RNA sequence: UUUGCUCCACACAAUAUAGAUGGAUACGAAUAAGGCGUCCUUGUGGCGUCGCUGAACCAUAGCAGGCUAGCAACGGUGCACUUGGCGGAAAGGCCUUGGGUGCUUGCUGGCGAAUUGCAAUGUCAUUUUGCGUGGGGAUAAAUCAUUUGUAUACGACUUAGA
């Protein structure tokens, strides 16, 4: 449909997230998926926090390179989920993964660039209400993530930017209403109106 | 400084409450809430619009901002004659909700030479809009 | 089976990898918290070790068994005669940490510092720099907008200072460049600094 | 079973105006404003007239209805604690030592200190939160007061108090000593 | 104008296979916007094409492409079975592939 | 088992030379075809009588639909059924639109509350409860309220497309 | 070490390609709540309206889009230039000014198209590199050997040398 789609992870849930992720890759669809930090996972954050640390007891006992390894960051912890849905050892698996970026935060030129959705992997149409869940950017924190005061703060920062954008684009959408609405009721308009339009 | 505590006003499941059926053999047709059964189930009857009295899930169904007075359990006969007494198909196609569809529903049908007058008219209107974008 | 006798282990695994340095200059891995209400400071310095000696002085200790009494003791002693600023790095907050912005340097460089920059010295054309040096010439545009533009941005600001190794009994000639934090106020007090 | 509604009441008294949007709920009183944030519990508030809110929870299970009472009670304690307003009081115990508390500041603190406990050398200190205000009760013997809008902020440092005074390594039957809440009322007299 | 395009876009996904076993005489093809096997229908036995590129001009192009046709609908999905004159390569599993319109029954 | 039909089933035993017209037994069985209808009726005769498929015969089969099938109803229901550790008698009450449905949803619940299979359940009686007030449960009084209205809040809308542009809402 | 290097422009030759074929079309937040319009006392505010999917919006006619004339408009848009400003998270892109210029399917004309023979992707994208030209621009270092010992099994390290 596009040759790029962006995600705008905030609020969607880790597995499912992933799991379509994974699906367009290796169908050929490229993926850049924002805002990791804002991403949930099921589960008080207490059991997920636990559970990081169930993986994180493990490593080679020999050498603790070799051994796997632990990436804490919010777009790090979702390129596991996903990796692990990939075939990832094989040429096809490289190639799809390839496709893929994940990023914390909303960094150049995607900031400008429009985001979708994924309603099969959203949070508040998921989760049934009442059920806990827990928010990416604080677990890897929790686990040793660094950055989470430079990517909000930075985020403020675009907020605002978008905000002023956003402002002056409903200003002239409100000129092309009104123009839009002045055209009404003339014989082009009535005959679109009869096809459809 | 009164009090002020918001709205969150929802469509209720009640009876002589018209919902709009989304999936089976009416679809897309109007009926009428007649009893209720339990949180999922209710008892529905849609007789202008040609859809049998029934028992249907709530999730085959949308309720719609429509309502009219019925007696709970009144038979179709009843329902028939409250219905039209409340013109509650001259309300619906008024409603937004009721045009978006029968819009998409004349483009769906549009002819391939429709489709390039479509195109025509637009470059027009477009024209004279784009004009008066420019004076003001 | 089991050690049968319990015994700590050798050595810190902290210490890893046990193995040569990359470089005889040692890296200064962390800067002190920077309170930005004093004044403007180096919070370092560059120098070279001499060696020790030994010292008498009376330690004031209340409650020691030798308060008030004299104690010898070691010490080293390292020459640092002045280090000189030839450079500003401005630093800026990234997700992938600090980043450098730009350095903007002095318009005269010491053949001292020059040095560091050649493998060869006599043999080379010593171009180090002369370009560079004329973005002085100009009215100074260049110049300013650098430091124009690690003020609008950057985080922190250090110096790049060298030392002055031909002050100092050594043979080398070839003198040590590194960055210093500046701890004193204000980033843009701190560049104009 | 899914309980199909149940609601609760909230009365509202002749002084207060309390403004809910989203679950964030604002009551504003003779004594100040307080406001406090409801959006983890789901229930739905609907203003009736001006002495009267209702809250209510559709197609709730048990836990689920059982938090519509305490939602009912926060917002009760909201608007008396905005107009008649909290106290409580707490009392030295000692049977040796005499426990000696003031209030001390370091950069703008109010902390409360404590000396001497069971003849400790080391000394106590408790914050003062934000919104309470601490007296020492004239005409009482070793009596504390703490007062506020907020029923949780002055349950709380009192508790924080009350808890720093705790007693290890002895038979705590024996040694009673500590500061204890001693009685839980409003500020204002009759009611 | 812009658009010439006479055909639907589609995907090669993978060949016909079990869990462990492929078979190479048949892919599966994802058709643009078919998402059930009724609207599936519509495209069986329209012809496709998967067009690439190579270094050796020949007849004198230096584009070059295999041939294949539509056989049956695939699964709940909207996917659909495709023949070839010659297999195709499966380094295209994600390649993008053409589906025309003829034979046409309109 | 299946989605159930009510059948009449009418059996006898064979007739001998000494009692020839024996006594005609009938039952009413939900199942969802004649061949499981007519094995269940032989099932619960064996429970009762002395007789067998064998030395019996089936005089008659008949499906019996609801005579009002678009009204609703409350239905009290009568079970025995097995647990792991023993067998034990029940009294549900289910609301719903015919005896057919009902059934349909005892078997549901029985699974699902109690872990009861098919085999492991006898339906005993069930019977329209006729007065209101009659009924007992009260997962089911709470449905008989007069005026009774409630909204289905937090709705979900199921997408078509793996992709959206806009962010949902769940109003309704 | 046989006229080398770099940036801009075109030219020829190769080489490729995880897969162009109208457009990746920008608030934020909430979801037991919101978007938009409007009024105002500028608020957790009054009133109106909307959703129930992007099935949208925008674009889309002309030898793969030729050669030409006019009208109504004063609009749109492409390109190279010029004005002022913004953006450092990876800014490397966005906005604005002004004249020039091409196109305009907003409307109305003149000419062309075949014989590619009833289909055969019927070739229009972007990667890297090489060889000459001429328009700007620039005129070094590293290594071996020798040497120091803050270094070292050998390599390596650290000094020094017109
Ligand atoms: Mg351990
Ligand atoms: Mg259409
Ligand atoms: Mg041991
Ligand atoms: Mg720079
Ligand atoms: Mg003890
Ligand atoms: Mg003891
Ligand atoms: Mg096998
Ligand atoms: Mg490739
Ligand atoms: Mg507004
Ligand atoms: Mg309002
Ligand atoms: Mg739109
Ligand atoms: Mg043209
Ligand atoms: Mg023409
Ligand atoms: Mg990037
Ligand atoms: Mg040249």
């Amino acid at each position: 449909v596009e040759p790029v789609v962006v995600i705008d992870g905030k609020g969607h849930l880790v597995g499912r997230l992933a799991s379509v992720v994974a699906k367009q890759l290796l169908n050929g669809q490229k993926i850049v998926v924002v805002r990791a930090e804002e991403l949930n996972i099921s589960g008080e954050f207490f059991r997920n926090k636990l559970k990081y640390h169930d993986f994180l007891r493990k490593a080679t006992a020999f050498n603790k390179t070799r051994g796997p390894f632990h990436f804490r960051a919010p777009s790090r912890i979702f390129y596991k989920a996903l990796r692990g849905m990939v075939s990832h050892k094989t040429a096809r698996g490289k190639a799809a993964l390839e496709r893929l970026k994940v990023f914390e935060g909303i960094p150049p030129p995607y900031d400008k660039k429009k985001r979708v959705v994924v309603p099969q992997a959203l949070r508040v149409l998921r989760l049934k209400p009442g059920r806990k869940y827990t928010t990416l950017g604080k677990l890897s924190t929790s686990v040793g993530w660094k950055y989470e005061d430079v990517v909000a703060k930075l985020e403020a920062k675009r907020k605002v930017s978008s905000a002023e954008y956003y402002a002056k684009k409903r200003a002239f959408t409100k000129k092309v209403a009104s123009a839009n609405a002045t055209a009404a009721e003339s014989d082009v308009a009535k005959q679109l109106a009869a096809l459809g339009y | 400084t009164d009090s002020i505590v918001k709205a969150s006003n929802w469509r209720l499941v009640e009876v002589g409450r018209v919902v709009l059926i989304k999936k089976g053999q009416s679809a897309g047709k109007l009926a009428a809430i007649v009893e209720i059964i339990d949180q999922k189930k209710v008892l529905i009857d849609g007789p202008k619009a040609g859809v049998p009295r029934q028992a249907i899930n709530l999730g085959q169904v949308v309720l719609t901002p429509l309502t009219f007075a019925l007696p709970r359990g009144a038979r179709t006969a009843t329902v028939s004659k409250k219905w039209a007494a409340a013109a509650v198909c001259e309300k619906w196609a008024a409603s937004s909700w009721a045009k978006k569809i029968a819009q998409r529903e004349r483009r769906a049908a549009l002819t391939d030479f429709e489709r390039f007058q479509v195109m025509v008219l637009r470059k027009q209107k477009r024209y004279t809009v784009k004009k008066a974008l420019a004076k003001a | 089976s089991h050690r049968k006798y319990e015994a700590p282990r050798h050595g810190h695994l902290g210490f890893l990898p046990r193995k040569r340095a990359a470089s005889i200059r040692a890296r200064v891995k962390a800067f002190p918290k920077d309170d930005r209400s004093k004044p403007v400071a180096l919070t370092s310095f560059l120098g070279y070790k001499a060696g020790m000696t030994t010292i008498v002085r009376d330690l004031d200790r209340p409650g020691s068994k030798f308060h008030k009494r004299e104690v010898v003791e070691a010490v080293t002693v390292v020459d640092t005669p002045p280090v000189v600023v030839v450079g500003v790095v401005g630093y800026v907050e990234t997700p992938r940490g600090l980043r450098s912005l730009t350095t903007v340097w002095a318009e005269h460089l010491s053949d001292e510092v020059k040095r560091r920059f050649y493998k060869n010295w006599y043999k080379s054309k010593k171009k180090a720099f002369t370009k560079y040096s004329a973005k002085y010439a100009q009215d100074g545009a260049g110049i300013e907008r650098e430091l124009a533009r690690i003020k609008k941005y950057a985080s922190v600001v250090r110096v790049l200072v060298h030392t002055q190794i031909r002050k100092t009994p050594l043979a080398q000639k070839k003198a040590h460049l590194a960055e210093i934090q500046l701890n004193g106020g204000s980033i843009s007090e701190k560049v104009d600094w | 079973m899914k309980y199909i509604q149940t609601e609760q009441q909230i009365e509202v008294p002749e002084g207060v105006t309390v403004s809910i949007k989203s679950r964030i709920v604002k009551v504003v009183g003779p004594r100040g404003t307080l406001t406090k944030n409801l959006k983890h519990i789901d229930v739905t508030f609907t203003k009736v007239n001006n002495q009267l809110i209702k809250v209510a929870v559709h197609n709730g299970g048990r836990k689920h209805v059982a938090a519509l009472r305490t939602v009912k009670s926060l917002v009760d304690n909201m608007i008396t604690g905005v107009t008649k307003g909290y106290k409580y009081k707490m009392r030295y115990v000692y049977a040796h030592f005499p426990i000696n508390v003031n209030i001390v500041e370091k950069d703008g603190a109010k902390f409360i200190e404590v000396r001497n406990f069971l003849g400790d050398k080391k000394i106590r200190n408790v914050p003062v939160r934000d919104g309470v205000t601490i007296e020492f009760s004239t005409n009482v013997k070793d009596e504390i007061v703490l007062s506020g809008n907020s029923v949780e902020d002055v349950s709380q440092n009192a508790a924080d108090l009350q808890q720093i005074c705790r007693v290890r390594n002895k038979d705590i039957r024996k040694f009673l000593d500590g500061i204890y809440v001693s009685h839980k009322g409003f500020i204002t007299e009759d009611l | 104008a812009e658009s010439h395009r006479l055909y639907v876009k589609g995907k090669h996904l993978s060949y016909q296979r079990s869990k462990r076993v492929n078979n190479p005489n048949v892919s599966l093809i994802k058709i643009e916007g078919v998402a059930t096997p009724q609207d599936a229908q519509f495209y069986l036995g329209k012809r496709i094409a998967y067009v690439y590129r190579a270094s050796k001009e020949v007849r004198g192009s230096k584009i070059r492409v295999m041939w294949g046709k539509v056989t049956r609908t695939h699964g709940n999905s909207g996917v659909v079975r495709a023949t070839f004159r010659n297999n195709l390569p499966a380094k295209t599993f994600g390649a993008s592939v053409r589906i025309f319109l003829y034979p046409s029954n309109i | 088992m299946a989605h159930f039909k009510e059948y009449q089933v009418i059996g006898r035993r064979l007739p001998t030379e000494s009692v020839p017209e024996p006594k005609l037994f009938r039952m009413r069985i939900f199942a969802s075809n004649e061949v499981i209808a007519k094995s269940r009726y032989w099932y619960f005769l064996q429970k009762l009588h002395k007789v067998k498929k064998a030395s019996g015969e089936i005089v008659s089969i008949n499906q019996i639909n609801e005579a009002h099938p678009t009204k609703v109803k409350n239905f009290g229901v009568w079970v025995r059924y097995d647990s792991r550790s023993g067998t034990h008698n029940m009294y549900k009450e289910i609301r719903d639109v015919s005896r057919v449905a009902a059934v349909e949803t005892l078997y549901q619940d029985m699974a699902a509350r109690h872990r009861a299979r098919f085999r492991s359940i006898h339906i005993l009686k069930v019977a329209e409860i006729e007065k209101t007030a009659d009924v007992k449960r009260q997962y089911v009084k709470q449905f008989l309220t007069k005026d009774l209205k409630f909204p289905l809040p937090h709705r979900v809308q199921k997408s078509t497309k793996t992709f959206s542009y806009k962010r949902p809402s769940t109003f309704y």
